RNA sequence: GGUUAAGCGACUAAGCGUACACGGUGGAUGCCCUGGCAGUCAGAGGCGAUGAAGGACGUGCUAAUCUGCGAUAAGCGUCGG
RNA sequence: CCCGGCGAGGGGAGUGAAAAAGAACCUGAAACCGUGUACGUACAAGCAGUGGGAGCACGCUUAGGCGUGUGACUGCGUACC
RNA sequence: AGGACCGAACCGACUAAUGUCGAAAAAUUAGCGGAUGACUUGUGGCUGGGGGUGAAAGGCCAAUCAAACCGGGAGAUAGCU
RNA sequence: CGAAGGUGUGCUGUGAGGCAUGCUGGAGGUAUCAGAAGUGCGAAUGCUGACAUAAGUAACGAUAAAGCGGGUGAAAAGCCCGCUCGCCGGAAGACCAAGGGUUCCUGUCCAACGUUAAUCGGGGCAGGGUGAGUCGACCCCUAAGGCGAGGCCGAAAGGCGU
RNA sequence: GACGACGUUGAUAGGCCGGGUGUGUAAGCGCAGCGAUGCGUUGAGCUAACCGGUACUAAUGAACCGUGAGGCUUAACCU
């Protein structure tokens, strides 16, 4: 079947990327919670 | 297809009363080579009733 | 004098090695080598490779006598498991456990 | 229910079955010995013994007859050209089956098929 | 002593049951600490455009990862212990 | 050092207080799984125990008979929450 | 010329089978409807939970939809097991 | 010259228990009398770890297909070569974008992985290989569209936009 | 799995010669036809399991489990 995750890096980057999530203040809290919860991989990097 | 009440290890044993491997004790000795093969078979060195039959 | 040889973690199950190592209970060695050379199985690859290692432990460490040398006890006992995961249908898995077994061969002259 | 039938199926379709027994009988006379399982040994016999039967009384037409059933003239070259005086007197069987033993691959009853007259 | 009949009659155990002796798998119990929680007591109560918190990639005798450090890279100078 | 496939695994030897402390390593219970010895068992049915009990097998005392194991057969008896 | 005809690709899902602890959390073989249109496909964007979007089935919104999912109120509450 | 714990055993109390002791064990335990609670488990289709059962049953993943000889090797229906046989051929062929990121190749190995064995493998150990003024991007130019200096507008964030 | 037939004192299987059966005028030559093809050879040839024979090959000497005159008591017959 046409399964749901038909992936890319172009869909991925402009949605869940760094400068996307660290654009707005509501995004920024996720970057300031993934920090404080001590996650290694912040959002997506290659 | 299902079990409703598990059989004990007793009846599990008596089902295994007949699985026992048949013994193949009936070896033979060669006529004129003296070695031992299995009956109606050939040896490792190609003998069968005192003949180099396969020469392998 | 008495001697023991063990193959530990033989990659099979207990009933698979129990069946051929039931015949060689209470036998002499040369009739046991001859009943295991022509038993068409995998455990007869297993323990016959080890039962000859037991008589080596006689001719070298214990009693060099092999002609009139008995096998007293032989008992295959269980071992660990390799719990892999098998996929069954409709999304649900299946905890397979690849079985493993231990075998002792005990050789002496009672 | 098999009652008075013959010719074991050997778990292949008839088209596959016939085409194997060609390329074993082609293989049989070229190397003079084959290892097979017991039934194929027991039923390559019922197939090959026509060939050296229909090759003692040599003709022009029987060349194609052992080419319609073989389609391998190199095997037909060994027939009729050595096998003639090799088998003048054997009114009947030409295979001495040997029960070799057991296949260490998959526990098959292995065996040995040969032509009787062997000196090499 | 022998003979026919009549009555009665164990040891056989493919396996299975129970108890002991023997391990086999298993990793519970007792014991252990450079691990962590709750607080007492002072001190601090900030880091940040003479570039942060948190990361990437490099650095050694080195393959790798952790600690430290940053083309001066497990370290430099400097005044002391 | 022997045997093995210059494998795995294992038996000796040597260290060590001990290798039934060996890298799956302190201690190592139970379920489950086998080995051996002893007894019962293939005309008997049924919550599988309890009351009675022959024979056999053993540790013993003291030789009169207890203890432990099994337990033919028999009287009752339909698990727990 | 055709929202024209026949029929592969592409697409769709009608009928039966099989499968339904599936080879698969919706498929495979045998056919079936269309196939220059109101079509089909790729890539890149926009719309948002009482809100999106809908040739309208309450269908679809990451296998879940008469109000998605994560965290937070919150150890909700439960005359009920 | 042997703590707790474990495992049997003889005694003891009306019971919850206690006391002595054989083996295993190898460094801690605790009387009498009192104090405080994470203080006693069979259940809750409770949680977690482990092990049975069904059972050595079912199944081995398209009904394109094998068969033979030789060799390597400890062992070969499956690995390497040769010989035929059979299957695909607007593909089950050969290139590219997406997307995966050493999966390619030689030496070497079989514990584990490969629904089997395995000398073989897209598996582990080790080393090697990707070479562009023209190929694609990066780069110069815009669409849909997202931000958005001044600004307009809005409790605050922020929304729209030149 | 059993039951049955044989194991060189052999017809139990396969082969083989023959017959039987089934399909129809094999192939290869020569003739007639420019050719497809028709005629002669030729009711030929080929023939699964069928039936009757022939040991040509395969069904070996052993090895193996199974023993070594069969308990007690009474009656009736042996002397």
């Amino acid at each position: 079947m046409k399964r749901t995750f038909q992936p890319s890096v172009l869909k991925r980057n402009r949605s869940h990327g760094f400068r996307a999530r660290m654009a707005t203040k509501n995004g920024r809290q996720v970057l300031a919670r993934r920090r404080a919860k001590g996650r290694a991989r912040l959002t997506v990097s290659k | 297809a299902v079990q409703q009440n598990k059989p004990t290890r007793s009846k599990r044993g008596m089902r295994r009363s007949h699985d026992a491997l048949t013994a193949v004790t009936s070896l033979s000795v060669d006529k004129t080579s003296g070695e031992k093969h299995l009956r109606h078979h050939i040896t490792a060195d190609g003998y069968y009733r005192g003949r180099k039959v396969i020469a392998k | 004098m008495e001697t023991i040889a063990k193959h530990r973690h033989a990659r099979s199950s207990a009933q698979k090695v129990r069946l051929v190592a039931d015949l060689i209970r209470g036998k002499k060695v040369s009739q046991a080598l001859d009943i295991l050379t022509y038993t068409n199985k995998k455990a007869a690859v297993l323990v016959k490779k080890v039962l000859e290692s037991a008589i080596a432990n006689a001719e070298h460490n214990d009693g060099a006598d092999i002609d009139d040398l008995k096998v007293t006890k032989i008992f295959v006992d269980e071992g660990p498991s390799m719990k892999r995961i098998m996929p069954r249908a409709k999304g649900r898995a299946d905890r397979i456990l690849k079985r493993t077994s231990h075998i002792t061969v005990v050789v002496s002259d009672r | 229910m098999r009652h008075r039938k013959s010719g074991r199926q050997l778990n292949r379709n008839s088209s596959h079955r016939q085409a194997m027994f060609r390329n074993m009988a082609g293989s049989l006379v070229r190397h003079e010995i084959i290892k097979t399982t017991l039934p194929k040994a027991k039923e390559l016999r019922r197939v090959v013994e026509p060939l050296i039967t229909l090759a003692k009384t040599d003709s022009v037409a029987n060349r194609r007859l052992a080419f319609a059933r073989t389609r391998d003239n190199e095997i037909v070259a060994k027939l009729f050209n050595e096998l003639g005086p090799r088998f003048a007197s054997r009114a009947g069987g030409y295979t001495r089956i040997l029960k070799c033993g057991f296949r260490a691959g998959d526990n098959a009853p292995m065996a040995y098929i040969e032509l009787v007259d062997r000196s090499e």
